[PDB]
């Protein structure tokens, strides 16, 4: 039973860059895969990104591709996103999402998530 | 800091499981506790079929209504520290329930595990389990030191013992004439309880054992290639290896045989550890064919084959392990799929499934069945405890488990072949086997292959089925059947099959197959050198051919006698002889004629009569012989020393010749008074005689000194006779009659000389004494009768 | 539930001792232990709390340190002490499931102990899976030292697998042969009787039956046991044990229920080696038992400080009022745990002196507690250098970081030894050896004899039965060998083999066949090589054929005495007017006769081989040369002139002539006796008619010598046929009378000679004998009445 | 550890009767002895009855000697006190105590204590 803290959220000035960090509160977190989500005021929760159980094999958005990095530690049991060109459309509340027993993605499956965060990019 | 990965169902009554789902962890590696790379016929395929079981039960009206049964899945990686961190994450529940009970929910803990499927690893996994009455039934422990329920109350399994294996494969090497075979078993005690029953029931059959050998599954090739140096150390004595061991084992031995040219080498018969397994000959399996081995009898599972092939990874939701399976049995990665293992280029199409290459496992219905027996024993605790209530009721809030081993050990069920499944006071459920063969079906085509059975010593097999010929590969007997009747059996002290072969005698026979017996004094062994026969006598009654001319000689003799006799006894115109006394030439006739009859008396078998006719013939026939000559030979000594050639003042005589006559009588039985003394001291009795072994005789018992006694009493009249007539061959009395007596004496007297030596050299003496009796006999008619009758003619 | 003996602390450290005896039958799935023990059990725990006094009062080791203790009991069983290493990790446990959410106890670093060696086995597969390292006192099977497999145990004893050599080499040194074997069951037992029969074929010494027992057998399986070891009496006198002390002790409870009260001895290993509450009660069946021992010395500590030990005192051991109950066998009045089944209750001046039996092992303890502690010493100094106390670096402890300090720990023992060991946990000691045996009458006691250090068996053979005649050698057949009787083994067993003697013509070869020696060659006195026998070569003459040649001496005297009045004083006219040639030509044959008579007892060389061949051809060739010319000069005159009228003249017109074709016929036979010599070589030829029978021929051949005779034989006729009516013809004094009677007698003899050579053994003084009386008769009938007469 | 639970107070006639019961906590109850405690209001505090912890040896002071009758269950881990011939001097604050390490009774050194009970007993 994991349960994920979000943090690193906040307000930022147009492409900057910000780091967003995605702690795993539990064991067998080297089993599941990553996904993240964000969530705009007024849209609907987004798929984001990805990241395999095994690491190597990381998925994007085709959004964000190449702008958004993401990274896992399996030492500390906790997934990072490290983020670049920062836009004001990329204000949303994020959701980190851990996985197992999917299919291709986007189609997997997400049994837990987290408390969200809150980042605004103003200009 | 690692975890494993439990692969659960929920429900309301929890079933623990160990199946091995990775390999056993190599060296180096074990402290770690990193399982290997997966296991597709023990593992996955093992926990698909748990997982559509309870698919099946809880879909059954008839079995636990109102009643659902979850489960937990937990690795076991054939070891016994990894499985053992498996039972304790079973008994953490069950710890926390007597500790936060007590003031200072999580899960329901579990009723009764499954597994897992090794033997010493159920050993380590029931010391835990019996401290909390958790019941263990197995699937794969054949151990025979998990019959002792004093020790083991809560085990359980649905196969038999290996106790009956070790049976079983003695009888098949009974069977094919094996004696000298090598054994490996692998460490850890299936192959070591194994192996101690095999070498148990070998001495019972007398099969000699070359040298155990214990190896373990983890054995890198540095110290396993030791292995088969010390293998090849018995060849080509030892042909068979008999292995307990499990499948890796076997499947290191193919890769040291291909890794050191032994390709084609030696047979090896092997245990249920590779009985249908496929995996450990692939890629090494030129260097396996014509391996023997057995099962545990098992038939196919018709459900889990239309199940199993409709499983796809996008579709299976409840099992951690398919993803890396479909990753490992493919060689590829997926894009979208969680578990990526990327390490895998070439990645998978779409439209593959699992039917290609299909094996189904052998000992999977067991599995089955132990599921079974889980539910039927629980079946039977609701209808022993609650029941009128459809689910659990207030009697099983929460579940003991003595209640739930009092229902265990009375399940009477029917299994997925319909068999009746039970079992005895021990947990362990009969059943019976199927022997395989390892051997080239087509060309670049090797595949297992039925033989025959086995159950209760009932070993059906197919001798033409195997080589395909009556000429089979060389049996393992270490000294080659020299027995022929003749050769005795001498072993080295070492071991009872290798011993040396060595000819007995022909003065031995074989009174045993370790020693030979010399037979009796002249008692032959017979042909096949069992018993002592004998050999007759030479008893030489119609007489040897050589000496038939010596019978014939006699004839001669007696002839002559005739021819003398014709013309002396009845033709008395002679008027010497009225002139004399007739009587000496009577008793001359008369010694003659029975010296010439105790030569045919002696051809015989010595009987007693027949010895005292021979010793008649002996002693008194050569003193009569002489008593024959005697009288008419001093006869002439009266008128020699008497009256007027040699003066002596007195007359040595009586006025009468007549009486001259009873005085020349007197000497007649004075040697036969001394041959009766004889005959007192010493009866005619038949003796036997072996000169050698073959060489058998019988004789009568005749002394030295026996014939002696009547020659020397006759030694001494020759030179009386002598002194008698010594003055007479110059004296010319009746046609020089006394000349021809000196000459006959002189004649008659050189053989008794000449008889001696060449009787007692001669290794017969029978021929040489009717020899000399006609020697005797015949010079004294020869040179007497012929110049007195032919003379007056 | 059972009573854990805790003491609080900073640092806790487990124990696992054997407080109560194991579970009896139809009482081990209850898992109820039985009566306490003694000496095993809260000696044991005494021993423990007051290092842990010594240990907590010490400033050198561990200062602002305070080490804690659990102690649980394990009654020598898998399970008891399994449910207690559950109770230590039960906290460990907790530990990862309090913590995420959702203090009771500090964790336990490291146990000591159990005292056995499987029940250990058994403990550290718990163990090993917490980091929990194990440091045993007692377990000593040789298959703890797999460190691959075991990681985390460690022992200060070392294995028994050098206590099968040791007891190899006690049984070797006596003489014993086909030993019997119990070892009890679980994987000391085997792993010690494993090794036995292991190193003993290496010594070849045989083992009659292995058998395993448990130490919970009833009487009723455990009186066969007895029932096996009596079907190898009186062959196997001694019985191996690697038993434990209960199983010991129910052999002699066995053999005092059958009547089998000092019928044999048996030894053991460690399990009995100073436990006399194994022989209490049954000591008269275990007289003269031979048992080993771990070496360890006595402790003067626990003597003083286990003395004053009162039941009205002792606050932290919660079996010392069961312990008081047990060993004294009374009730107390006020203290909690009464006990009231026992009966005459104690006086309040007892004392613990009274029978004080000082622990064996104990000292081993006290050096594993010592070793965790100056492990936890090492690991201050090695991690937090700088502070007095635990900092921040053991908090909490890691296992791995215990274990890399204990694996390399060196200190002083209670006996100042250097406590040390391999990379395997395995720490080196010394043995020593006792016997029970009689000391006093009604008094028996364990006696030290000896000890043992890696081979060096010292020990005390006149120690032991106070006599050089001991009880029976446990030797199957007894060693028959005198250098004349094999050894058959039966294929069953390499010491149960048979005895038989070999033949006179087998020697021993090899301790397992006897081979036979060549032809005439003779096995020795211990039968190892094959000596020769000497032929009978005959020089100097058997004594009773010297007799013969002596007659040969009186024929050369006779020949002399001829010689003096016929060669020299020749005023006979006969001669002169007859040929001198016809007696010169008889004297030489006979004289060659009897000198070829000496040229025969000799050793057939080659040239003595010729000079026989000579002898034995030639000689009776010219030995009736010597007669043939005077005897067939007669033949000229008697079918040549007047007597047997022929129309034919077959002769020369000189007398001389006539004496030259009379010489015609003498090469005759000795062409063909050459063309012998050709066709065959006189040479040597041994003879073997028995196997001891050795003698040395010439090659002779039975046509040899039937061929100088085959001539000879016809001539016999011709001289007859030329001489037959001259025997009534008056010549020369009636001469042809006379030769007709030599003839006559010398024909006789030629007749016998062949079936009395042929059917003799001998057949040489025969020819000697035959060659003599063919050349007396020739001389004695002829020259005595041809020179007399004329005298 | 182990906690003790009094009951069974109340007010009572003298020459009744009354039946106090020491519910036990804990596992380990088979190995503790148990003993009795009662404290009359403004008087000292008295060592009441006594058992042992196997049973048989049982224990009364004299002043209660043969009119209270305790006993204990090792099935259900409790004790109780049957008491009898009830008088008004036995107006006290009952206590039940537990002890292993002791000495001659009254010196057991008692390791742990109860929740008491009240009795009035009136005339
Ligand atoms: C070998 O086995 C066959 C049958 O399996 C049997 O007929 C034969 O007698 C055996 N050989 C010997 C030497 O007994
Ligand atoms: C199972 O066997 C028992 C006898 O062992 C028999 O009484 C019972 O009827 C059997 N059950 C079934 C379902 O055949
Ligand atoms: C028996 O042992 C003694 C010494 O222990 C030794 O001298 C003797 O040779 C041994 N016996 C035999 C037959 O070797
Ligand atoms: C222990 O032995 C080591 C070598 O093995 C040595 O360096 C060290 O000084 C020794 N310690 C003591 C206290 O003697
Ligand atoms: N059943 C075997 C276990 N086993 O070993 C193998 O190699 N296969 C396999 O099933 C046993 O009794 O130990
Ligand atoms: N040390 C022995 C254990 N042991 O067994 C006994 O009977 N005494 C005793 O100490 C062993 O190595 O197993």
């Amino acid at each position: 039973q994991v349960q994920l803290v979000e943090s690193g959220g906040g307000l930022v000035q147009a492409g900057g860059s910000l780091r967003l960090s995605c702690a795993a509160s539990g064991r067998t977190f080297t089993s599941y895969a990553m996904g993240w989500f964000r969530q705009a005021p007024g849209k609907e929760r987004e798929s984001v990104a990805a990241i395999s159980s095994s690491g190597g094999s990381t998925h994007y958005a085709d959004s964000v591709k190449g702008r958004f990095t993401i990274s896992r530690d399996n030492s500390k049991n906790t997934v990072y996103l490290q983020m670049n060109s920062l836009k004001p459309e990329d204000t949303a509340v994020y959701y980190c999402a851990a996985a197992m027993y999917g299919s291709r993605w986007p189609d997997w499956e997400y049994d837990y998530w987290g408390q969200g965060t809150q980042v605004t990019v103003s200009s | 800091s690692e975890r494993r990965v439990v692969a659960h169902m929920p429900g309301d009554i929890i079933i623990g499981a160990l199946f091995s789902v990775h390999h056993q962890p190599t060296v180096d590696k074990v402290h770690e506790r990193k399982c290997g790379a997966v296991r597709e016929q023990y593992g996955i395929q093992r926990v698909e079929a748990m997982l559509h079981t309870l698919e099946r039960i809880n879909s059954d009206p008839t079995l636990l209504p109102n009643i659902t049964l979850g489960c937990e899945i937990r690795d076991s990686c054939w070891h016994s520290a990894v499985a053992l961190e498996q039972s304790i994450e079973f008994i953490r529940d069950s710890l926390i329930s007597s500790e936060e009970e007590e003031g200072l929910r999580s899960k329901k803990p579990i009723v009764g595990v499954i597994g897992p499927g090794s033997s010493s690893v159920a050993i380590q996994v029931q010391n835990l389990l019996q401290l909390f009455n958790i019941p263990q039934i197995a699937y794969s422990a054949t151990s025979m030191d998990l019959s002792d329920k004093t020790l083991f109350k809560y085990f359980m399994r649905v196969v038999p013992s290996d106790a009956q294996q070790a049976r079983a494969m003695v009888d098949i090497v009974k069977r094919y004439n094996w004696t000298y075979v090598s054994a490996v078993h692998t460490e850890g005690n299936y192959g070591e309880s194994g192996m101690e029953a095999f070498k148990d029931m070998s001495a019972k059959e007398g099969i000699c054992i070359a040298h155990s050998y214990k190896i373990y599954s983890n054995a890198g090739e540095q110290s396993f290639d030791k292995l088969l140096k010390k293998l090849t150390s018995h060849l080509p004595k030892a042909r068979v290896v008999a292995c307990f061991c499990e499948g890796m084992t076997v499947r290191g031995l193919l890769m040291a045989m291909r890794r050191l040219g032994l390709a084609g080498e030696f047979l090896l018969l092997g245990s249920d550890g590779w009985a249908d397994r496929y995996d450990v000959t692939d890629g090494y399996q030129r260097e396996a064919v014509g391996g023997i081995t057995i099962k545990l009898q098992s038939p196919d599972v018709k459900w889990f084959d239309d199940y199993y092939l409709k499983l796809r990874p996008e579709t299976n939701h409840r099992n951690p392990w398919f993803q890396e399976f479909w990753q490992h049995r493919f060689q590829c990665r997926l894009e979208g799929f969680p578990q990526e293992n990327s390490k895998y280029n070439k990645t998978c199409n779409s439209s593959l499934t699992l039917k290609t290459h299909h094996v189904q496992d052998s000992k999977m219905g067991f599995v089955i069945n132990a599921i079974y027996s889980m539910a039927y024993g629980l079946h039977n605790m609701q209808m022993s405890l609650c029941p009128g209530y459809a689910g659990l009721c207030d009697a099983m809030k929460p579940i003991d488990g003595r209640k739930l081993l009092e229902s265990l050990m009375k399940t009477n069920f029917t299994g997925v072949s319909g068999d009746t499944i039970l079992f005895d006071e021990n947990g362990d459920s009969p059943g019976r086997y199927e022997i395989m063969n390892f051997k080239e079906m087509g060309k670049d085509y090797f595949d297992y292959i039925n033989v025959g059975s086995w159950d209760n010593g009932e070993l059906k097999m197919d001798d033409d089925e195997v080589w395909s010929k009556k000429s089979n590969i060389i049996r393992s007997v270490c000294s080659e059947p020299c027995e022929k009747g003749q050769i005795k059996v001498i072993r080295k002290g070492e071991v009872s099959c290798c011993w040396t072969c060595t000819p007995c005698k022909e003065n031995e026979y074989v009174f045993d197959e370790y020693t030979c017996k010399a037979c009796q004094l002249g008692s032959w062994p017979t042909d096949d050198l069992t018993g002592c026969d004998l050999i007759p006598v030479q008893y030489l009654r119609w007489g040897d051919p050589e000496p038939i001319a010596a019978v014939v000689f006699a004839c001669l003799g007696l002839l002559a006698t005739l021819f003398v006799t014709v013309v002396f006894i009845i033709y008395r115109d002679t008027p010497v002889v009225k002139s004399s006394s007739r009587e000496l030439c009577y008793i001359i006739l008369a010694g003659i004629c029975l010296g010439y009859l105790c030569t045919f008396c002696l051809i015989a078998k010595p009987k007693q009569i027949y010895c005292y006719l021979q010793r008649i013939g002996i002693g008194l026939s050569p003193a009569m012989s002489y008593s024959a000559l005697v009288t008419k030979t001093n006869r002439i000594a009266r008128i020699l020393a008497g009256s007027k050639k040699k003066i002596c003042t007195k007359k040595p005589r009586f006025m009468s010749a007549c009486a001259q006559l009873v005085i020349a009588f007197i000497l007649i039985c004075i040697q036969l008074g001394i041959i009766v003394a004889l005959f007192i001291m010493e009866p005619p009795d038949i003796m036997h005689d072996y000169p050698s072994i073959r060489e058998v005789y019988l004789i009568c018992n005749t002394t030295n000194l026996g014939v002696v006694t009547p020659l020397g009493y006759n030694g001494l009249l020759i030179l009386s006779c002598t002194f008698y007539a010594f003055k007479t061959r110059n004296v010319p009395a009746n046609f020089n009659e006394a000349k021809y007596i000196a000459f006959t004496m002189y004649t008659t007297c050189i053989i008794w000389l000449a008889f001696v030596p060449i009787y007692f050299g001669s290794n017969y003496k029978i021929i040489t004494m009717c020899f000399s009796v006609s020697l005797s006999a015949t010079v004294a008619l020869g040179c007497m009768f012929v110049p007195k009758v032919y003379i007056i003619l």
